[PDB]
């Protein structure tokens, strides 16, 4: 005799993390579910799951996280006014904690799904949510938003940040702001911050000259948005009555943040301030400050996102400019918010398995594959390319050139050798991480949000288990042998690329293009069908049928580095390029000014002696090098333009002391550090932080004498590469900017 | 417009300890978007750089910090 409703879960967060009496290797955590049924109507529902401390250590991929810390973290983020912004001291043990509850919240209770229908029970002797199962009736309401700006004035003495950032040299300065808050909570109690969140019924705006002051200006009210319930709750390790205050969002489901100037101490600190207000009033229980972001790291991190980890439940979703396509990435938001259970990108890898349960499905994967592949595997050193590959000096054509890739290779292999290693898991239940993988999978070609999910969960798996590196590349070896052997039956040749990637020529004559055709499909048709049979044959089966993918057909291709490739089709004038940094809004001129020069340069197959083509090659590229830096003293003080994004590995310039005082500007610092050498006084080169500084900037003139000097180091890495490609080599081109040409800036 | 015969003169004239102080004074105005800081040579190279600093669009130039007018 079990309750039952009809409800779709918009959001599940976390409430409380307890050690209940007579338990030493145990904690239960509460799970806050913000259930809506039909037409939108939200009823807060409350579930409770029991995680031991093996499977903490699993989801750690170390032991030394134990229950005791744990339980000591959710008690400090117990308290918001006293400590906030807990997560900063070990983000991984709050990621590994979400990881766990949302594991044991889908074995115990039941396979949750959000944004989805499902049938929920409840037990009112206790008051929690029993079993949750997949429902198959409703057209389940819209997921609704709420469109949320907030910027705050929080006072960070400069001082502070910059010991923090000394202690800590490559430290996002977004993460030294946000240390500094944690270690002076005080400072997010007084800020000019100002809140607007908008709805489809009602909007609501505030402003603040000191956060715990009332508004100094109103409007709408806070119950518009939320319905706060105080819901009673008996859990099994509570026997005491436990109630519990929760802010039901109605109206809306979730926020939709401009990632342009987002600030994670602006949220941060308006949460502070409504957890404060809402549980000022005792008899109740208190919930979780927790939130993860690219910024709660010292490093930092590539994708833009705000974690809701506990207060107030309602995920947050930052969607990085893109005003042309804003409601795109709105919905690719909600979409990986829905699939990936909300835990993306927060969890990180922890979303398909454990980190420590790869070693075992790896293992357990490199024993059904075929003997040839099994040694492949372990003979797999970084960068091995064991193919019939170009010389990285040299050129081709005119030859009928094709570029090949098969979309989402690396995505698909990893599922296919996790289905492997699917039988040596210790739960069968425990594969449910292992059925979001082939969800992203199969709507990777439909949709591109599944996409960028995959870029990055695949590489960040790849780390979490540095063993699965050596089996994928050896799969990937694996099947660019069996791309060469069918490649030389149909004409192909394979010529260069990185495994998914590849491309290369064909042995037909170079003029016919009626024919040409059908070489360049049945190729693709042959290579296709023959890597899909090697696949099979090495029992990996990919969900999505695997296709290849014409990504454009040439007639010329010249290749200088292992990366770096033009190719260039003559009948249409359609060109691509691969291997050139774009680290700038410079180096795109300087490639459209490469792409641009390689198209004139390969125009000159006038019948001349090869030397004849050398020097009037030479020369062409001369005065490619002159129009671009006379263009460049055009923008000379253009500062912005003449910038390079430097990431938080590479070595970087020392940031000014008058850097730290961007106040609101410091938070968009997440990964990449935008850089300008300017040259203040003379002979002195110093580097200016661009995007620390207010606007417009002033500044000293650029010192273009070191930037173009880059851009021409690899533009002539290039124009050397194509001189001693197609002609005789023996020449490196190189432009005497420091003579010819030098004196327009220096 | 700065070798046309004009009926006043507009600059920033003082002696070198006195211009020292009004380059400080100016920097304060001027490191925080950007310049950095310098912590009878000096002096005149900084005068220099600050002279060459070219307008950035309708904005007022650098030295309009030292000078103090807008037609600069």
């Amino acid at each position: 005799d079990i309750v039952w409703v009809e409800e779709s879960v918009s959001a599940i967060t976390l409430y409380a993390v307890w050690l209940p009496p007579r338990a030493r290797e145990y904690f239960h955590a509460l799970v806050y579910f913000v259930c809506r049924n039909a037409a939108g109507e939200g009823r807060a529902r409350f579930a409770e799951v029991s995680v031991t401390a093996t499977e903490l250590r699993d989801f750690y991929g170390s032991a030394d996280v134990s229950v005791q810390a744990v339980v000591a973290a959710a008690r400090a983020a117990t308290t918001p006014a006293a400590s906030p912004l807990e997560p900063l001291e070990n983000p991984t043990l709050w990621r590994a904690l979400y990881a766990c509850v949302l594991a044991a919240l889908e074995r115990q209770t039941g396979p949750v799904a959000l944004f989805a229908p499902l049938r929920i029970g409840s037990d009112p002797r206790t008051g929690l949510v029993v079993k949750v199962e997949r429902a198959s009736w409703g057209p389940p309401a819209a997921p609704r938003a709420a469109l949320l700006v907030a910027e705050a004035n929080i006072d960070i003495d400069p001082m502070a940040l910059a010991a923090r950032v000394a202690e800590h040299p490559d430290a996002r300065l977004a993460w030294a702001r946000l240390a500094a808050i944690r270690d002076t909570p005080q400072c997010a109690s007084a800020a000019s911050l100002t809140v607007n969140i908008t709805t489809g019924t009602a909007l609501f705006a505030r402003e603040y000259q000191t956060l715990a002051f009332p508004p100094i200006k109103k409007e709408g009210a806070f119950g518009d948005l939320v319905e706060v319930c105080e819901v009673g709750l008996r859990p099994r390790g509570h026997p005491q009555r436990v109630t519990a205050r929760v802010l039901l969002p109605r109206d809306y489901d979730y926020f939709v943040s401009a990632g342009e100037k987002f600030s994670a101490p602006a949220l941060v600190a308006l949460f502070r301030q409504w957890h404060t207000t809402v549980h000022a009033a005792p008899g109740a229980l208190a919930p979780v400050f927790a939130f993860l972001g690219p910024e709660f790291e010292v490093r930092g991190g590539p994708v833009p996102y705000f974690a809701v980890l506990g207060f107030p439940g309602w995920p947050t979703f930052t969607v990085p400019a893109t005003a042309e396509s804003a409601r795109d990435l709105v919905r690719g938001a909600a979409a990986a918010y829905a699939a990936l259970l909300g835990a993306w990108p927060a969890v990180g890898a922890r979303v398909v398995l454990p980190p420590r349960a790869w070693p075992g499905v790896a293992s357990a994967a490199a024993g059904c594959l075929l003997p040839a592949v099994r040694e492949a595997v372990a003979r797999w050193h970084p960068a091995t390319k064991i193919i019939q590959l170009l010389d990285p000096p040299a050129a081709v054509g005119p030859v009928w050139t094709a570029r090949f890739c098969f979309p989402g290779l690396r995505a698909q292999l990893l599922a296919a050798l996790a289905d492997l290693g699917g039988s040596g898991l210790a739960d069968p239940h425990g594969r449910t991480g292992l059925a979001r993988l082939d969800a992203l999978v199969v709507a990777a070609p439909s949709e591109p949000w599944a996409g960028a999910v995959l870029e990055r969960l695949v590489p960040d798996t790849c780390n979490a288990c540095p063993a699965l590196r050596q089996l994928l590349g050896g799969v990937m070896a694996a099947v660019c042998l069996q791309i060469e052997e069918t490649a030389s039956s149909v004409k192909f040749a394979v010529c260069g690329g990185d495994g998914g990637a590849f491309w290369g020529v064909f042995n037909v004559d170079p003029q016919d293009a009626d024919a040409a055709s059908g070489v360049i499909e049945d190729a693709r048709r042959a290579i296709e069908t023959a890597v899909g049979a090697v696949l099979r044959a090495n029992a990996v089966r990919l969900r999505h049928p695997l296709c290849l993918a014409l990504e454009g057909v040439y007639t010329h291709a010249v290749a200088w580095s292992q990366a770096g490739v033009w190719f260039w089709n003559s009948r249409d004038n359609t060109d691509h390029l691969g291997g050139f940094p774009l680290r700038g809004p410079a180096y795109t001129t300087a490639a459209g000014v490469v792409r641009d020069t390689l198209r004139r340069v390969l125009g000159l197959t006038t019948a001349c002696v090869p030397e004849e083509d050398a020097l009037t090659a030479r020369g062409l590229m001369e005065d490619a090098c002159d129009r671009l830096i006379l263009d460049a003293f055009n923008k000379r003080l253009d500062a912005e333009y003449w910038s390079v994004r430097v990431s938080p590995f590479e070595a970087s310039d020392p940031l000014p002391p008058t850097a730290f005082r961007g106040g609101a500007l410091l938070d968009a610092e997440h990964y990449w550090r935008r850089v300008v050498r300017v040259c203040p006084g003379g002979g002195e080169s110093v580097g200016v932080p661009v995007d620390l500084y207010p606007r417009p900037l002033v500044l000293p003139p650029v010192d273009c004498a070191h930037h173009l000097r880059e851009i021409l180091r690899e533009i002539e890495l290039v124009f050397t590469g194509v001189l001693a490609g197609v002609w005789g080599e023996g020449g490196k081109f190189v432009y005497p900017f420091d003579d010819k040409m030098s004196f327009l800036f220096a | 417009g700065a070798l046309t015969p004009a009926p006043a003169y507009c600059g920033a004239v003082d002696s070198a300890t006195k211009m020292m102080g009004r380059l400080a004074d100016a920097e304060k105005l001027l490191v925080p978007r950007g310049w950095p800081a310098f912590a009878t040579c000096g002096i005149v190279k900084r005068l220099l750089r600050l002279a060459a600093t070219e307008q950035q669009g309708p904005t007022p130039p650098a030295i309009a910090a030292l000078i103090r007018n807008a037609a600069v």
